[PDB]
């Protein structure tokens, strides 16, 4: 893969994704597909989840915070 | 096997459902598994915000399977 | 020559990603692969600047290249 | 084929319906276009890469 | 040491979730199972757009339009 | 892989073509591809109001995953022939 | 495990609901690896109101969100 996600994971990261989303968690796992495992999850349409797991096909954007 | 029960009515009258509120009925020429279609002898009914409409195309309109949603009989 | 070749060799160059989102990004090429994902640094995003980011390559609807570009890779 | 277009220029038709004019220079199988000289009437750059999902139509000129 | 986010959906079978779709649309019932491509299998779901359904016995959730999984 | 014989067995005939965005472009069938790209030669406005920006131009590559219909004369085309092809898949 | 599911609730009774919103209840005839799937079933689930009733149908597996028992 282009992007090593090994450096961000235990660090706040902001992902856009497909249909107008945001999300803005804490990066606890990924896979080679690019599904995240994301901690202290809030979602921006205020928002808040917790634990969540993100699907990789439809992560349309990824950058730190 | 969806795709066969489809084989089943060949020559016989459809009603196809198509994003964008436009629906076709014709005679049930041809499909590929993407359901791809050609058709004969079809009237299509496009529904604007209501009016509705009609376009007839007799000889073989052929329409591309990434815009229909629904395939039956009127 | 092809658009993937081209990105392939304009890393480190500078370049303005419009998104199908309507986002534009203005940043430094890192890293492109075959889906077109790209990775650039030294970035800024319209509607905020950022160390790194990352793009699926699904999602962008065209890019502005520096002009140097044809002398640059070849 | 888009081979009979490269390096000539060319109308462009994006799914919006937006409309360019350009030098065809690269194109792959995704239709991912390689542009120069393009204009939106503005000149939007000297070098451009499109994607083969934002292209409806081709038009040679 | 690295946490695989299908192992995450693996333990959360059998418990509650919610599955949210790409759209305004979002589903709560008992995860039943899922695969490779993500497509799921609730069970006794809430459907809600942000409640439109409670249905009764097994969804398979098409995993296409998926994009966030929360257990709980 | 059936809709390509198809449209090969449709070369050098009129037909009038649909895309998505509300287009409508009548011309030669010159050439098709597996994903059903088409070119047409010798550009044509069927209709009106549709009818996009051009003029000068006489040959248009056409996306496949835009157009909606492509419309066909009954002379055009063998029905049996079709049939059982498709039943043949 | 999805696969099992498909097989499990061939003629049983279902809803399949398209990304359009729309609903078709029918009884499930069959369903293939792309989410085709064969109803023949009613438009309408009730208290908004029943837009068509077709005894056999065809829906196009891109379009299905879910597929679903009652």
């Amino acid at each position: 893969s282009i992007l090593d996600l090994s450096k961000y994971i235990d660090k706040t990261i902001r992902v856009k994704f497909q249909g107008g989303r945001e999300a803005s968690g804490i990066l606890k796992g990924f896979d080679p597909l690019l599904n995240l495992v994301l901690d202290g999850t809030i979602e921006y349409m205020t928002r808040q989840l917790g634990l969540v797991v993100c699907r990789g096909t439809s992560v349309v954007l990824i950058c730190p915070q | 096997e969806p795709l066969d029960l489809i084989r089943l009515s060949l020559d016989e009258r459809i009603y196809v459902k198509m994003r964008n509120d436009r629906e076709l009925r014709g005679r049930l020429h041809a499909y590929d598994q993407h359901l791809n279609m050609i058709l004969g002898d079809v009237e299509e009914t496009v529904t604007t915000i209501i009016y509705k409409s009609t376009k007839r195309n007799i000889p073989m309109l052929f329409v591309r399977g990434d815009g229909v949603v629904l395939v039956a009989p009127p | 020559m092809l658009p993937l070749s081209l990105l392939k060799t304009a890393q480190n160059h500078p370049m303005l990603v419009e998104l199908k989102n309507g986002e534009t990004y203005n940043g430094h090429l890192v890293s492109c692969d075959n889906w077109m994902n790209i990775n650039l640094r030294e970035v800024i995003c319209t509607s905020w600047r950022m160390p790194e980011c990352y793009i699926r390559g699904s999602t962008i609807k065209y890019l502005r290249i520096p002009d140097e570009i044809i002398d640059m890779v070849k | 084929a888009l081979e009979n277009y490269i390096n000539r220029t060319v109308a462009v038709i994006t799914s919006d319906g937006r409309m360019i004019v350009g030098t065809l220079k690269g194109f792959d199988q995704t239709i991912n276009l390689i542009l120069d000289e393009s204009h939106e009437e503005q000149v939007v750059l000297g070098l451009y890469i499109v994607r083969g999902d934002n292209v409806a139509v081709i038009g040679e000129i | 040491s690295q946490l695989l986010p299908l192992e995450l959906v693996d333990k959360c079978i059998g418990s509650r979730i919610h599955i949210v779709m790409k759209s305004d649309k979002e589903i709560v019932g008992t995860l039943l199972g899922f695969d490779d491509f993500v497509n799921m299998v609730l069970e006794d779901v809430t459907e809600f757009e942000i409640r439109r359904i409670t249905k009764l016995d097994q969804i398979l959730l098409n995993g296409n339009n998926i994009t966030m999984l929360v257990p709980g | 892989m059936l809709f390509y014989s198809f449209f090969k067995s449709l070369v050098g005939k009129d037909v009038v073509v649909e895309l998505k965005n509300d287009l409508s472009i009548c011309g030669t069938l010159h050439s098709v591809d597996q994903y059903l790209n088409i070119k047409l030669t010798d550009i044509s406005v069927t209709d009106p109001e549709k009818y996009p920006h051009m003029l000068s131009v006489k040959n248009c590559f056409i996306r496949g995953s835009v157009v909606r219909y492509v419309q066909l004369p009954a002379d055009e085309v063998d029905t049996q022939l079709l049939q059982d092809a498709a039943r043949k898949e | 495990t999805p696969s099992d599911f498909l097989k499990q609730i061939i003629g049983r009774p279902v809803v399949v609901k398209l990304n359009s919103g729309v609903d078709y209840r029918g009884v499930l005839a069959c369903l293939d690896g792309y989410m085709n799937i064969a109803l023949e079933q009613t438009e309408e689930y009730v208290n908004g109101q029943l837009k068509n009733k077709y005894g056999d149908a065809f829906i196009r597996g891109n379009n299905v969100l879910y597929i679903s028992t009652q």
